[PDB]
């Protein structure tokens, strides 16, 4: 696997986020800070030459 | 818990009896036999998925009118001091029977005589009539229509709503309901809760009277802009893809991103559009259809005499002195409060913004075009036949289009948070 | 069954572990039965181990259920009755105003099943957490927790 | 874990593939459509106790 | 469309679609329409990876059957009632005796047509009643049931 | 200490009948309410009083 | 010779017996289906009138 | 919701049943069976028997 997942319905996203509710309504969203990346820097770069 | 069951039948548009007519009635009357239209209206108007419009009735706010003067008129037969049901007519109609059943052609020797002089914006205490006093549930069940009539009879404009806010009504039970509603547009449940409603008349605090309650604001702070998909109330909110377009559809859904905080307490107020745009409106008329199926078990706050026209003042139920005021709003200008606000939590964007208020515009050139030209089309009649004049649609001024308000009210309900 | 019950304690935020309904008493069962007496038993004592959010509620129907014709406890709701099987409380809104509150709970009229509630509270095991791994040089997946 | 503590018991879990700026079609994860807060598995009373 | 020999349909469906180098009376009219309005409109899209609840689409039809059917789905949308609804229902009838479940958690909106108001259930007893009344073997049967 | 009619009613009502009786003394005194103390109980005849709900 | 002889089972227990009793009978569905014809008769009736 | 029943409804208090003679048909049997027995003790009828 990898990525196999995400392409289950609409691709076209943003950003990955999980999160859970409690019975009170109040929910607890985590959204990690994504970091570079050497492929895709790589891929803009030669996508400007 | 109310106990003062009155209501208030329509006035005149300046004209000397009920503005509706035989040929009017005889089409509500077409499927059905009951002047009781909640049902038959339900069915026309059409899930509101599309704009619904007839001959005799251009719009769904026009056949809510017409079914309000049908009401209005047949109503003062058995509400005459002696409670006669069945001996005098009302264009040729006359009561089935002395529960109100439904409504059938006179006999002939009624024919014969004049019919009943109606008489405008009347009030009217159920008690009154045994028959209605003596059978609470009966009562009750036609209460709720009653009061949706009174709820529009009240002011020259369009039918009030009730929001409220309060987590103490958020239960166990509450939540387990709610929760299957999810997918299912505005007019999809409301058409649901009030089949429900009639069936077995909702108790004062009871289940279905507060989750009707909550689904009413739902619905308001989403069509302001309060809640969305990123700052909802316990994870519910109304979602609208399309809006501004003519025939708007709202969405019951979930969102885990974000519940805004609520302060505690119980907070209300009263809204009603004040543009003649609503008779093409389905969600805000259900929404006024609604909050009257709550009057039938629950005493809402008084509305301060000084927001209503005289003639509906002191109206033991309904209005009082030291009441709270109804907020008006021009349907167009909302659309705007509505962007503004979204703008302004960074979740739309501006040229999203433009991209709606640009249709909302054309869409109310066309509702306006059409209301106004159907308007004179009714005088040309008038004028043509002086015995059955009537109005296909509730009279509204050049003056009903301005925003005024509008605004004021945008944030009173953002308030309620 | 007991091995996976601890297992699952680390996968709980996507598989969640309860008792078989069938370990249930037939039909409800009733104090009166000695083969029932022994189910409750055996349940209660197993209940702890899941991870099941709903587990107390669960066990302390599980008595009331059976207490039925001797001892009577008050019901928040018009429609469920006391005889509500107690396998049907999966979910938090099912949780009975009585069980939140002892207080509502007559020594009177249920005296055995207000003690069986107070050892709930009282008793029933108290989460924890321990430290693991080597987050400095691995990093950590946790999500919802601390690393 | 929340012993008696009924309004924090969790409820739901899901994962979002939007960015938090972003007003788009909701659609929640099938994670979500589990009555508990996951997969259901039973267990046996009796072989535990 | 599902069913083969289909290519036709997707240009009877939309005119919008097809092309304009003719002057001929047809392509003048499809060239004079707006273009936008051709093919899914709007959608209600809840679970990823599941169906749109349902869709609004631009395609060949007649307003007159649309409205129609619009009322005839608006007459069904009526009697919808939902999993709770029905445990309630169900549950109170039993009166605690049997207890059954719904689950808890997003649908996928179903359509289960059942409520239907009071008058409508008099009057069909009322015609139940009357091609009885007198005959005794008619009603005996029904009695020997309920035996 | 305040006694509560309707139990003090069926005791003597149930005991000069013969009819089990004993067990409505522990509500012979009231805890609250006169009416709610009695429409939790299952306890004597329902041909004293039985509840409905509220 | 009913009023004269009836007996219950030796160890009986209500809230037990009819638990079993009627489970069965509310898993017949037909009542439901019953409503929906109700509905046609009434549509029947007027669509002649 | 209501039913009307051609005699007296007292709902019983226990699951646990034992013979009672505290019902509405039982005195009826009693009175009719002393009405006989009247009948037979009857000054002007015992003679004959």
């Amino acid at each position: 696997m990898l990525l196999e997942p995400l392409l289950s319905g609409d691709p076209r996203m943003t950003q990955l986020a999980i999160q859970y509710q409690q019975y009170n309504g109040r929910t607890f969203n985590v959204i990690p800070e994504m970091p570079g990346s050497v492929i895709a820097d790589c891929v803009q770069l030669t996508a400007e030459v | 818990a109310r106990a003062a069951f009155l209501f208030k039948t329509v006035g005149f548009g300046g004209l000397q009896n009920v503005p509706i007519n035989d040929e009017l009635s005889s089409h509500l009357l077409r499927a059905g036999n009951s002047p009781w239209q909640l049902t038959q209206f339900l069915d026309w108007i059409s899930l509101g998925r599309g704009l619904a419009t007839s001959a005799l009735v251009p719009t769904a706010g026009s056949r809510y009118y017409q079914m309000s003067c049908l009401l209005s008129g047949t109503l003062q037969i058995p509400f005459r001091p002696n409670h006669r049901w069945g001996d005098i007519r009302f264009l040729r109609l006359v009561w089935s029977a002395p529960t109100l059943d439904g409504l059938v052609v006179a006999p002939p020797q009624v024919l014969a005589q004049p019919a009943l002089q109606a008489q405008a914006d009347r009030v009217y205490d159920c008690d009154d009539y045994p028959f209605l006093a003596r059978d609470p549930r009966f009562k009750h069940r036609v209460y709720q229509q009653l009061s949706a009539v009174t709820l529009l009879n009240l002011t020259g404009f369009g039918p009030i709503s009730y929001v409220r806010v309060d987590e103490d009504m958020w239960s166990g039970d509450v939540n387990q309901l709610l929760m299957n509603y999810f997918g299912h547009t505005f007019a999809e449940i409301a058409y649901t809760l009030c089949q429900a409603s009639a069936n077995r008349p909702w108790e004062h605090d009871g289940t279905y009277a507060r989750m009707t309650q909550i689904i009413l604001s739902l619905f308001w702070l989403s069509y302001v802009g309060v809640i969305h998909q990123q700052n909802t109330y316990r994870t519910f909110y109304f979602q609208c893809n399309r809006r501004g377009d003519a025939a708007e559809v709202w969405i019951l859904s979930c969102s885990l991103n974000h519940s805004a905080q609520i302060r505690p307490g119980n907070r209300s107020l009263f809204v009603m559009p004040t543009s003649p745009d609503w008779n093409m409106d389905v969600n805000l008329i259900l929404s006024s259809t609604l909050t009257g199926c709550l009057c039938s078990g629950s005493q809402l706050p008084l509305i301060d005499n000084n927001s209503v026209p005289a003639v509906s003042r002191n109206i033991h139920g309904w209005t009082g002195r030291a009441g709270n005021q109804l907020h008006g709003f021009q349907v167009r200008r909302m659309v705007t409060e509505f962007c503004d606000r979204l703008r302004r939590d960074g979740v739309m964007t501006q040229a999203q913004q433009n991209q709606i208020e640009a249709l909302a515009d054309q869409t109310q050139q066309f509702k306006r075009d059409k209301l106004e030209a159907w308007a004179r089309e009714d005088d040309q009649y008038n004028q043509a036949n002086p015995n059955s004049t009537m109005f296909r649609t509730k009279p509204f001024t050049n003056a009903q289009w301005g925003r005024g308000n509008t605004g004021a009210t945008s944030a009173a309900i953002a308030a309620l948070i | 069954s007991f091995r996976v019950a601890l297992a699952g304690w680390l996968y709980n935020g996507v598989v969640t572990t309860v008792i078989d309904d069938s370990s249930y008493p037939k039909d409800g069962g009733s104090v009166t039965s000695l083969e029932n007496l022994w189910d409750f038993f055996i349940l209660a004592l197993a209940l702890p181990l899941t991870t099941d959010p709903c587990a107390p509620v669960k066990a302390f129907m599980t008595l009331a259920n059976m207490m039925v014709g001797f001892e009577t406890i008050p019901m928040d709701n018009q429609i469920y009755t006391q005889s509500r099987r107690a396998s049907a409380f999966s979910t938090p809104h099912t949780w009975p105003r009585c069980f939140m509150n002892i207080q509502l709970i007559s020594p009177i009229d249920a005296p055995i099943l207000r003690q069986w509630a107070e050892i709930i509270h009282r008793y029933w095991p108290n989460p924890s957490q321990i430290r693991y791994g080597a987050p400095n040089v691995f990093g950590s997946a946790n999500l919802f927790t601390p690393p | 874990y929340v012993r008696l503590d009924r309004d924090r018991v969790p409820t739901m879990v899901g994962v979002t593939r939007q960015s938090r700026d972003t007003i788009t079609q909701p659609a929640l994860s099938l994670s979500t459509t589990n009555t508990t807060v996951g997969v259901p598995l039973a267990l046996d009373a009796r072989a535990i106790t | 469309l599902p069913g083969p020999d289909a290519e036709k349909w997707y240009s009877i469906m939309y005119p919008t679609r097809m092309g304009t180098p003719n002057v001929s009376k047809i392509c003048n009219f499809v060239a004079s329409c707006v273009r936008n309005r051709v093919g899914r409109f709007d959608r209600a899209q809840m679970m990823n990876g599941a169906m749109s609840e349902w869709v609004d689409v631009f395609e060949t039809s007649d307003a007159l059957t649309v409205s129609i059917r619009g009322r005839w789905m608006a007459r069904l949308a009526r009697m919808n009632i939902n999993p709770t609804e029905i445990e309630w229902a169900l549950t109170e009838c039993a009166q605690g005796y049997v207890t059954v479940t719904s689950p808890y958690a997003p649908s996928v909106n179903r359509l289960m047509p059942y409520r239907i108001s009071n008058a409508e259930r008099q009057i069909s007893q009322i015609i139940r009643i009357m091609n009885i009344g007198n005959n005794a073997t008619v009603i005996q049967p029904v009695l020997q049931d309920i035996s | 200490e305040h006694v509560n009619v309707f139990v003090a009613n069926a005791l003597v009502g149930a005991f000069l009948s013969n009819q089990a009786f004993y067990d409505l003394l522990p509500l012979l005194i009231i805890n609250d309410t006169m009416i709610g103390d009695l429409l939790g109980t299952g306890a004597s005849l329902s041909q004293f009083f039985q509840s409905h709900g509220d | 010779v009913a009023l004269l002889s009836g007996k219950y089972p030796p160890d009986l227990v209500t809230n037990v017996w009819y638990a079993d009793a009627i489970y069965p009978m509310y898993a017949d569905t037909e009542v439901f289906s019953n409503l929906q014809r109700d509905m046609i008769t009434c549509e029947a009736v007027q669509t002649l009138v | 919701e209501v039913l009307l029943l051609p005699i007296d409804h007292q709902p019983a208090n226990v699951t646990t049943p034992t013979l009672d003679f505290t019902n509405e048909l039982t005195n009826w049997r009693a009175r009719v069976c002393e009405l006989m027995k009247n009948l037979v003790d009857n000054q002007r009828y015992q003679p004959g028997w």
